RNA sequence: UGUAUUCAACGAGUAUAUAGCCUUGGCCGACAGGCCCGGGUAAUCUUGGAAUUUCAUCGUGAUGGGGAUAGAUCAUUGCAAUUGGUCUUCAACGAGGAAUGCCUAGUAAGCGCGAGUCAUCACUCGCGUUGACUACGUCCCUGCCCUUUGUACACACCG
RNA sequence: UUCCGUUAACGAACGAGACCUCAGCCUGCUAACUAGCUAUGCGGAGCCCUCCGCAGCUAGCUUCUUAGAGGGACUAUC
């Protein structure tokens, strides 16, 4: 229950491309970077939430 | 999509490089200027070719491009023989000479020119 | 001269700014956004409007519209007096008579044309703004010269050719005993009507939309697009989207104010 | 305000516990508030339009469903009429602060795909909680005494257990499990 | 299922023989159908042009969903029996395995109308009505295109 | 294979684009008794006002329908 920014879009990512992959901030933590993937439509400026905020990504996944 | 066929790239840069002296910036004086000064069927293509030419006339508001002639700097000649100093760039004293540049002048040549120098 | 006010009431470009002689608070601003306005809105054309004028009595307004029409309006009741229609090009200019009963229109058919306010007599002569002397009529040509005709028989009375430039428009003295024109040259040339010769010339640098002169102080205010700038007849300038140009300068009656036509609708008032 | 639903509801009471999701619900009183969810717009022309359509207007749009119910849209908001009024006067609340309250329960977080687990969409997640509570009011509705307000009313309020919950119950189960 | 509000477009329509087409209106007939007054060789006349929507009997039951199938019966079309009216009969059918097809906006989906077919009998071509979910990405599969590369294929990998 | 450019290529033919039909906007124009809108007059009911129908060979108009010439958009401005 971290909720998390959208930061930056880095192209949807998966097998069909239903997956996009994204920079994400968290709103307790602004200075904390992690990367993320998130299903459906998501724009920047957005805000998300999450459960378990320790695990990572690789860029272009 | 909005890219440019040939036709209309063509008859704009003709346009501009024959009648840039009156044609003015706005799309529509553009485009009633082009009915009269050529004949073209299409409206639409008529359009097209107005809002083509406004963009180069933006294009070239700034600076040269490419694709015009005529008048060869954009509407002025003269540009470069004007860059002529009273003295002549080249100077004859002291005229960067070296070593083995010494020994040829020790050769066939004048050890004694006016730009020799010990550099 | 500083700054009164502002205005935004407009969506695109006003071309003329019209106001009574009587100094009577009922201007008309004729536009090319399809629209007009009275400092009442007039609709009437389908097209974009061009040059606006206020009859003598001031209670009427005769505008011209793109479309190759004119239109001369009750503003009371915001509706057509009477309409002019025979402009096969777009029309440019509009003027009244020395007695305000003969309407002068310069359209996009190489040529001018008079017509009567109520008469079905009508007359024929890119001719740009016009300006009758208050009595010949001066005007624009598409070859960087003004045309001066006479009234007496509808016959050409002189030409003027000294401009570098293509001539956007005219202005005549108050009392109707001055001409003067300006382009892209940047130059504004002013002669006599009389003589019809070069009498002198003024530096601005680029085009000119309006050239209006003080009815009291004898001055010339010119729209130039770098900096709007003002004579008095020393010759000397004793005004100022990355784009910035006007389009219209129209003096007050009065002689402290003047009155701006914007492109996205800022008139401005100087005093 | 001069602007209330159906002349009954007042939006100036209802707010969203979450800052994640709020964009995306159309409950602010300030704009995007109408009369009835009815209304002719266009919504799927560009990405992310729908954002700005009321939530009342998404629910009564998921509900023309099966392809006997498409084009019925005002038996959609009538039907989505009487249950306001059943949840209204049962709960003694405004029923638009019931609407939220489900939807913001009936969300599922993460799912699993490629089988990796990752998070949904925010958008994605208030439209699967509609599509959830539409579809479960049907099979609720199917070869029941239950009309389609009846049932409509009582999973919106268990959802405030139910089916939508359960469905993502199972569906959140599945996706913690890779 | 039964009452009661009611909103479209496209097109088509005569040989006048009493009258072959569109049919208005009046009369008769429960309905199907018949007689009379007639109009339109057409923006004139047909052309005055459904789902949906208040109200109620059902009440979760293979039930008033469903009407397959049958019998009795009347009349129209046709030279000669096709269809349409009335009642009775009331089958399978309670969302459908492997597979599988269409579609991104007034679109899909739902409901009718006209025309072609025609002595009589509606699938195809258009017309309009109600009207949304998601997506706005990708080459994962099915393909298509280009560049490099390999080839013992050239009927060209079904080689 | 649309263009800009690069260029042992230069200059050209098709295809695409361009074209045509229909719809989408016009209180602008053209003009409508085989199409309409409004007022009035008459008759219908509860002077006026609500109100239905009928004329006025021009009461006026084409905003509403028809059909034509035209315009509008060209990515122009940010
Ligand atoms: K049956
Ligand atoms: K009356
Ligand atoms: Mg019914
Ligand atoms: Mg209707
Ligand atoms: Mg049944
Ligand atoms: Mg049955
Ligand atoms: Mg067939
Ligand atoms: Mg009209
Ligand atoms: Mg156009």
């Amino acid at each position: 229950v971290k909720l998390a920014v959208v930061v930056k879009v880095m192209g949807r990512t998966g097998s069909r491309g239903q997956v996009t992959q994204v920079r994400v901030k968290f709103l307790d933590d602004q200075n904390r970077l992690i990367m993320r993937n998130v299903k459906g439509p998501v724009r920047e400026g957005d805000i998300l939430t999450l459960l378990e905020s320790e695990r990572e990504a690789r860029r272009l996944r | 999509g909005r890219v440019r066929t040939k036709t209309v790239k063509k008859t704009s840069r003709q346009v501009i490089e024959k009648y840039y002296s009156r044609m003015t910036l706005d799309f529509h004086t553009n485009k009633k200027v082009l009915e009269e000064v050529s004949i073209l069927q299409s409206k639409r293509l008529r359009n097209k070719v107005a809002g083509f030419t406004t963009h180069l006339m933006r294009r070239i508001q700034r600076g040269p491009v490419r694709g015009i002639s005529l008048k060869l700097q954009e509407e002025e000649r003269e540009r470069r023989m004007d860059f002529v100093p009273e003295k002549s760039a080249l100077e004859v004293d002291e005229i960067r000479v070296d070593k083995e540049t010494m020994d040829m002048l020790a050769f066939l040549g004048m050890a004694d020119l006016p730009g020799v120098e010990r550099a | 001269l500083a700054l009164v006010g502002t205005m935004r009431g407009h969506n695109d470009v006003v071309t003329a700014i019209a106001a009574p002689i009587d100094n009577s608070p009922y201007i008309v601003s004729g536009s090319r956004d399809k629209s007009l306005l009275v400092w009442r809105r007039l609709t009437g054309h389908g097209h974009f409007v061009q040059d606006v004028v206020i009859s003598s009595d001031g209670q009427f307004a005769l505008s011209g519209s793109w479309d190759g029409e004119l239109r001369l309006w009750d503003l009371s009741t915001g509706l057509t007096t009477r309409r002019f229609v025979g402009h096969t090009k777009d029309v440019i200019s509009v003027a009244f008579s020395v007695d305000n009963r003969q309407i002068v229109s310069a359209s996009r058919d190489n040529t001018i044309k008079l017509w009567n306010t109520l008469g079905e007599c009508k007359y024929t002569i890119w001719v740009s703004c016009v300006r009758f002397s208050p009595p010949t009529i001066v005007s624009g040509s598409w070859d960087k010269t003004v045309k001066v005709w006479n009234l007496t028989n509808c016959k050409l009375r002189s030409t003027l050719a000294g401009h570098g430039g293509y001539v956007n428009a005219v202005a005549v003295s108050p009392d109707g005993s001055l001409c003067a024109s300006g382009g892209k040259d940047g130059v504004t040339l002013l002669w006599d009507l009389s003589e019809g010769k070069r009498l002198y010339q003024l530096e601005a640098g680029s085009i000119i939309h309006a050239l209006c002169f003080s009815p009291n102080r004898y001055w010339l205010c010119a729209a130039t697009e770098e900096s709007v700038k003002i004579w008095d007849l020393s010759k000397h300038v004793v005004l100022k989207n990355q784009m910035l140009y006007c389009t219209s300068l129209s003096w007050s009656a009065d002689g402290s104010t003047l009155y701006t036509g914007y492109t996205d609708g800022t008139i401005r008032v100087f005093k | 305000g001069d602007v209330k639903l159906f002349n009954r509801w007042t939006f100036e009471d209802v707010q969203v516990s979450d800052i994640s999701l709020n964009d995306y619900l159309a409950v602010t009183s300030m704009k995007h508030y109408t009369f009835l969810p009815h209304s002719a717009g266009r919504y799927s022309a560009k990405r992310f339009r729908k954002a700005q359509c009321p939530i009342i207007e998404r629910l009564t749009n998921s509900l023309m469903m099966h392809g006997r119910n498409n084009g019925k849209k005002i038996m959609a908001v009538r039907i989505i009429k009487h249950t306001m009024e059943i949840i209204h006067l049962l709960t003694d609340a405004n029923p638009i602060q019931i609407i939220v309250d489900a939807i913001i329960n009936s969300g599922p977080r993460e799912d699993a795909t490629r089988r990796q687990a990752v998070d949904i969409s925010p958008l994605r997640r208030v439209n699967q909680a509609i599509y959830l509570l539409t579809t479960g009011a049907r099979e609720s509705a199917f070869r029941n005494v239950k009309t389609i307000a009846e049932c409509l009313a009582d999973e919106l309020i268990n959802a405030a257990n139910s089916y939508a919950i359960k469905k993502k119950d199972e569906i959140e189960r599945v996706a913690k499990a890779n």
